[PDB]
RNA sequence: CCUCCGCAUAAGCCUGCGUCAGAUACUGACAAUUAACAGCCCAAUAUCUACAAUCAACCAACAAGUCAUUAUUACCCUCACUGUCAACCCAACACAGGCAUGCUCAUAAGGAAAGGUUAAAAAAAGUAAAAGGAACUCGGCAAAUCUUACCCC
RNA sequence: GCUACCUAAGAACAGCUAAAAGAGCACACCCGUCUAUGUAGCAAAAUAGUGGGAAGAUUUAUAGGUAGAGGCGACAAACCUA
RNA sequence: GCUAAACCUAGCCCCAAACCCCACCUUACUACCAGACAACCUUAGCCAAACCAUUUACAUAAAGUAUAGGCGAUAGAAAUUGAUGGCGCAAUAGAUAUAGUACCGCAAGGGAAAGAUGAAAAACCAAGCAUAAUAUAGCAAGGACUA
């Protein structure tokens, strides 16, 4: 019954932890930072 | 190349380099001493002589130099032997392989006196730079077509068409081709 | 690649002394080493030829690879490999002379020799398998040696058997020669 | 790891030479050897 | 036509087909505007054939017939670009003193990195422009933290670069 | 040309010229039957089908009656030994109909050794009778 | 669910795999009922010369001198194009000898750069 | 199976190096010098632990007073974190009270 | 590989033991 | 013999049973999906736009409803770009599960329940059963039939 | 991107009885009454049979919104990425 | 005799010194249209006080002194004084790092493993088993015994 949580969208994908959204908050912005000051090779999604 | 690439007798781009260091391997480095540039003093095709080893005395040719790990491989000298194209059936041919040698075991030759000799790079004024031997002087020389239809003549390559103006090539070659454009770019913005 | 194989010999002989006009052959090598003796040959072939052939009974790779060339050391070794061989040299029948010379460059001289000698060669278990240890036997053979022209040397790098060879000594354990492996849509003809 | 012991071999076996002679596992795993060792000591 | 993409008839199956050396700048150099702009299409063409020559012989699983005359034809049109470039530069140099074709700015950006901005062409004037004033070139304070710990990063990974090789050279003069 | 800024056009601005073309196309073999008149290209993914007709008209004097592109995508299934996927390139592949009935046909392109080969003749290859024991000793 | 593929125009639904290209330069613009309008200034124009005559093959024998590399300069040019007439008419307004102050009111602007390769 | 079925490279140890063979030198320096400089300026290393030693506490803390402020970030909030944690240790635990 | 010397010459010691023991010489 | 299906679009995925060669629905190489279908639109300033849909005709309504321009000024002179493959997606899996829409409403399309043997117990699914017919059981649970009447909430 | 509720603009509902019905039988579809199996399973909640609704307070595709001292809730202390 | 065993250097730790072409904020990595929207605002809590509620640390010497403090747990000055590498690690260690990669998660985020020939490749030892299943009786051993 449960496991497939994860319906997959693009549109979703994008519009929810895009770079845009990251980028729009302070947060976000600082998710970025993290991301690449850890050395992520996908800061976003 | 892979860091701590194995430098090898084969070229550093071969089948059989490939096979031998595949991109996994993480073979200890092999410790060279920094012999610099202007410091190297054995190059292809100088007469020889080794110091250690099977043909101590004898004197060759160096035919390779792997710079990479301070390797001169002298033809014919220093050989071991293999077989070359050793199938299921046929048990192949022998043939001898030369080993590589360290410059620390090889020492260049006299031109004349065919005696192994030190050697330093002494400044010359014709010679700006040259090998000189140090226990009887003298100086050690260093060692060493039909166009296609596709190949420009020397004299047209050498030909000087070049007359410096204050033209770009793209205005040069309106003019040379006569395209003529009367419309002005219209001014954008940039930031 | 820069770099090419340093061949030290010749894939075959030159030209085959057919058993039952060569003096340019011989003055390009007096012009190559300038010491060299025709008539003194024959003494110093032979001593290389006993010498590899007890290089091989003692299994002395080092050695035969300078007392033969690259094309023999394996026609020497290959079979032997995993087997011991009592060879020995008892006397020689008829002086060796030389017979036949040919010539980056190499030069190669025919040697007939008919010598005796004996032979016995044994298994991995130390089992006889051809030959006998003690019993001398008259071997008629034509060497070909081969020289390089700096520091080559003069060392075995053929035998010419002649087609009218006396059958070799016949093997102690008798063989089995399988038939054609038919299959099963295949008939015997 | 500045210091590691490099012994280990040799105190295992001060204890399995005394165990060759048992039965099972006993002679073989020292967890069980020792414990084996020492009753019959 | 289009036979041109291809090599002469009589060179096709050749195992090798000698080729002269590639342009060098020198050389590229003494020629006009036009003869180097004639020079680029017919090393264009050139390029174009080997190409062609290179996909077909991977289409075959044959080795390409000398392949280094590839490498000779990108090398003369690299030498002729260069060529050509440092004449507009010098060019351009002269008649404004600009050493970049492109217009742009030394900015910081969003996460407090300098970044040297190449502007891009507008209708509109920048103020003007929704998207680019969407854009920001500005970090808050939030970023001086980051900004530190990605500077921290850098100088760690310097100094363990610098003592490794300092060890290294000790390993070396220890064994020679 | 690529990997450059196009000069921004406004109305009645001067016409875009490129001198030194930096597209380089592949003439390829058409990896299924195509028609007599048509040619296949493999082009810098930059490259629009108009400007490969103006490329082929003026570079190469081809007369070109049509031209289609498609993206054909590189795959990305391929991985190293490190597990990471290799990815190989995405590239362009142009179908170009030649004008006035010309047709076009892939050209059918592609139409010590010594030692080696000399002792393997030797070979001599051992007897079944000699069962074994080497042939090199003359007794 | 695939972050570390490159996002490319293959990817998305309708709208994302309609909007996003491939890098090719634009040619026109779309006016009502999607009609594509195709600007023919907009379409670069390969400015390909006449190759009849010409003595250059793309390769260069062997047998040519081989000669010091000496990367053109700003000095260079100037020395080579404008210091003769300059010193000829010191012997005997900047424009004259070349020097253009604005490069407003030229087809090729040399910058801001107006003007392809 | 932890055992090294070789014998190590041999260690060559060079007793009369110059490290060595001058090691203790102006260790008197004091004394046999009218004391213009205390043997303890002799000591080459850490700058808030010259010439001074006590336990892991006080040299966190001593290194925390002295270079505290050229710290890097990560290595100030883990020296406060062990800070932190020492004094926990050292004023709450341990068999004696 | 641990640092250490004295453990590896009793380990060739004991080897050296078992290989006479499994071979022993004339 | 089965057919729940199946074929497409959407969404998702991203080359994932095409060819060649090596191995032992894998690996490497080669090839491929071609726009008309779909996406990617619209020059301004004002000014218009009460009267559902339901075969829209009678009727009946209530929950009161997807479907429209004009006026002046501008403006044509020049068909690009992108998706197109697959045995496919979400469920750690070649997972008996989840999965929108258009047709097919049993198929023209898509598939195989049995690796071979034997025919023990126990176990699962099913079928048949003398006479009886709830005597079972907490309870007619299950199965079989198609079956009345009275209460509590 | 599940789920609770909501916003925008969409889609689906065979056949029969009745007649403008939160009507009846009944598919698709939604749900999950009871039994059996399963219980490291096909499945971290399924399968077979059986059953409730199935023109509505219905189901459902797409995008958006409400965030933890909170949200949402026909209150089951439900649901808010097992 | 098979699984396997080992190995030495890839690197790392602590100090000193020293200050450090094109594309991309729209669905990032997208040539090319009227914007207007802009940052700053006490840390808290765990925990200790054996609960918890005020409270509870974040060069040397003066000095744990003056003081503060449910005057208790604890907190705590100032005046004043004068100020060149490794008895480090060596692949379960040392950085997580061969890599923030693979993989996992919608996302924030979590996060691995491992390699060893030679100058040149253009040359005997863990467990587990097998050799070799088993003989009445039993913490499997000990005393023993010719066994
Ligand atoms: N304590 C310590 N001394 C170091 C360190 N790095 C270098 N040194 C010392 O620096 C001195 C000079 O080092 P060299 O490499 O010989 O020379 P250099 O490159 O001029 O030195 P620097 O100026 O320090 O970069 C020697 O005494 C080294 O031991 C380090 O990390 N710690
Ligand atoms: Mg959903
Ligand atoms: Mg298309
Ligand atoms: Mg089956
Ligand atoms: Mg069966
Ligand atoms: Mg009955
Ligand atoms: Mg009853
Ligand atoms: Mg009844
Ligand atoms: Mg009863
Ligand atoms: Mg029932
Ligand atoms: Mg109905
Ligand atoms: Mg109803
Ligand atoms: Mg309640
Ligand atoms: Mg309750
Ligand atoms: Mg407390
Ligand atoms: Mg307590
Ligand atoms: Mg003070
Ligand atoms: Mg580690
Ligand atoms: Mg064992």
């Amino acid at each position: 019954a449960r496991g497939n949580e994860y319906q997959p969208s693009n549109i979703k994908r994008k519009n929810k932890h895009g770079w845009v959204r990251r980028l729009s908050t302070p947060a976000g912005v600082q998710v970025i930072l993290r991301r690449m000051l850890k050395g992520r090779k996908s800061l976003s999604h | 190349l892979p860091p701590h690439y194995r430098y090898g007798m084969s070229p550093p781009g071969s089948v059989a380099d490939k096979r031998k260091n595949p991109p996994w391997i993480r073979r200890r480095p092999v410790v060279v001493e920094p012999i610099s540039d202007e410091d190297w003093y054995l190059f292809c095709g100088d007469t020889v002589e080794i110091l250690e080893g099977k043909d101590a005395g004898k004197q060759g040719k160096v035919v390779q130099v792997i710079r990479q790990r301070n390797w001169v491989v002298v033809g014919g000298l220093n050989t071991h032997y293999r077989y070359i194209g050793k199938t299921m059936d046929y048990r192949g041919t022998m043939i001898p392989s030369e080993a590589p040698l360290l410059h620390r075991q090889v020492k260049l030759v006299d031109p004349m006196d065919r005696k192994p000799t030190e050697i330093e790079w002494r400044f010359t004024e014709a010679g700006e730079r040259v090998r000189v031997s140090t226990r009887s002087g003298r100086i050690i020389p260093k060692p060493e077509w039909i166009d296609g239809p596709k190949d420009t003549s020397v004299e047209d390559a050498l030909e000087r068409t070049y007359v410096p103006c204050l033209k770009t090539l793209q205005e040069e070659v309106m003019e040379a081709m006569g395209i003529k454009e009367t419309r002005k770019y219209k001014k954008v913005y940039w930031y | 690649s820069d770099r090419s194989i340093h061949l030290a010999c010749t894939a075959g002989i030159f030209d085959a002394y057919v058993p039952p006009a060569s003096q340019v052959s011989i003055r390009r090598i007096k012009d190559y080493d300038a010491n060299f003796k025709i008539k003194d040959f024959p003494e110093k072939a032979k001593d290389i030829f006993i010498e590899a052939h007890l290089c091989l009974n003692n299994s002395d790779h080092d050695r035969l690879h300078t007392l033969v060339t690259e094309h023999c050391f394996p026609d020497m070794t290959w079979d032997i490999k995993y087997k011991t061989v009592r060879w020995s040299f008892v006397e020689s029948l008829e002086p060796s002379h030389v017979v036949q010379v040919r010539c980056n460059v190499y030069g190669q001289i025919t040697v007939r020799m008919h010598t005796r000698q004996t032979l016995a060669i044994y298994d991995r278990f130390g089992r006889l398998m051809y030959g006998q240890e003690d019993v001398p036997k008259d071997v008629l053979e034509y060497v070909v040696f081969e020289k390089q022209l700096p520091y080559g040397s003069w060392r075995m790098h053929t035998k010419i058997v002649p087609p009218w060879a006396p059958p070799k000594q016949p093997i102690l354990k008798t063989v089995m020669i399988p038939g054609p492996q038919l299959k099963p849509e295949e008939e015997y003809e | 790891l500045r210091n590691r012991v490099t012994d280990r071999y040799f105190r295992i076996q001060e204890v399995l030479k005394h165990a060759r002679h048992f039965r099972g596992r006993k002679n073989r795993c020292y967890r069980l050897a020792v414990r084996t060792v020492i009753r019959a000591f | 036509g289009l036979e041109e993409f291809f090599d002469d008839p009589k060179n096709w199956g050749q195992e090798k087909v000698k080729s002269g050396a590639a342009w060098t700048c020198q050389q590229l150099r003494n020629k006009s505007n036009e003869d180097l702009h004639k020079l680029w299409y017919v090393l264009l063409k050139e390029r174009n054939m080997l190409l062609t020559l290179e996909q077909e012989a991977k289409r075959q699983r044959l080795p390409m017939p000398s392949p280094e005359r590839l490498d000779k034809v990108v090398d003369s049109m690299d030498a002729l670009d260069k060529v050509v470039q440092e004449r507009e530069d010098a060019l351009r140099l002269l008649q404004t003193g600009q050493e970049r074709a492109r217009p742009g700015a030394w900015r910081r950006d969003i996460f407090g990195r300098i970044i040297w901005h190449k502007f891009k062409q507008w209708v509109i004037p920048w103020h003007l422009n929704k998207r680019y004033n969407r854009k920001r070139f500005f970090a808050l304070p939030y970023v001086d933290h980051f900004l530190r710990l990605e500077r921290e990063k850098r100088a760690r990974i310097k100094a363990r670069k610098e003592n490794l090789e300092r060890k290294k050279a000790k390993i070396l003069l220890k064994k020679f | 040309a690529r990997n450059v800024v196009y000069p921004l056009y406004r109305l009645g601005g001067p016409q875009l010229r490129v001198f030194r073309t930096n597209f380089f196309i592949q003439l390829v073999r058409p990896g299924v039957a195509q028609p007599e008149d048509t040619v296949q290209f493999r082009i810098p993914m930059e490259m629009t089908r108009v400007d490969l007709r103006n490329y082929l008209e003026g570079i190469y004097n081809v007369p070109v009656a049509a031209v289609r592109t498609r993206v054909q995508h590189g795959s990305n299934k391929r991985r190293d030994h490190r597990n990471v996927r290799i990815k190989k390139p995405d590239y362009k592949v142009a179908y170009v109909q030649l004008a006035h009935g010309q047709t076009f046909t892939f050209p059918d392109l592609f139409p010590l050794y010594s030692m080696l080969e000399e002792e393997r003749q030797q070979r001599q290859s051992s007897d079944p009778r000699r069962g074994g024991v080497p042939s090199w000793f003359g007794l | 669910a695939d972050r570390m593929s490159k996002w490319t125009s293959k990817r998305g639904p309708r709208s994302f795999r309609g909007r996003k290209g491939r890098g090719a330069k634009g040619i026109g613009f779309l006016t009502s009922g999607w009609r594509f309008v195709q600007i023919k200034e907009m379409v670069p124009e390969f400015v390909v010369p006449d190759l009849t005559g010409f003595k250059l093959k793309p390769y260069v024998s062997y047998l040519a001198p081989e000669s010091e590399e000496t990367p053109l300069t700003a000095a260079q040019l100037f020395s080579e194009a404008v210091a003769p007439a300059i010193e000829k008419d010191f012997k005997d307004n900047l424009e004259k000898y070349g020097f253009e102050p604005t490069q407003e009111g030229k087809l090729f602007q040399l910058y801001p750069r107006n003007f392809l390769r | 199976i932890g055992i090294r079925l070789t014998l190590p490279p041999p260690k060559v140890v060079d007793r009369w190096n110059e490290k060595r063979a001058m090691f203790g030198v102006y260790d008197n320096i004091g004394i046999l010098g009218n004391f213009e400089k205390h043997p303890k300026e002799l000591i080459r290393g850490p700058i808030w632990l010259r010439g001074w030693k006590g336990n892991e506490l006080q040299r966190c803390i001593r290194k925390r007073k002295m270079v505290g402020s050229r710290m890097f970030a990560d290595d100030l909030h883990n020296l406060n974190k062990r800070i932190r944690y020492l004094y926990k240790h050292f004023n709450r635990h341990g068999k004696f009270r | 590989v641990k640092k250490g010397f004295r453990a590896a010459f009793r380990f060739q010691k004991e080897l050296e033991r078992q290989r006479l023991l499994r071979c022993p010489p004339p």
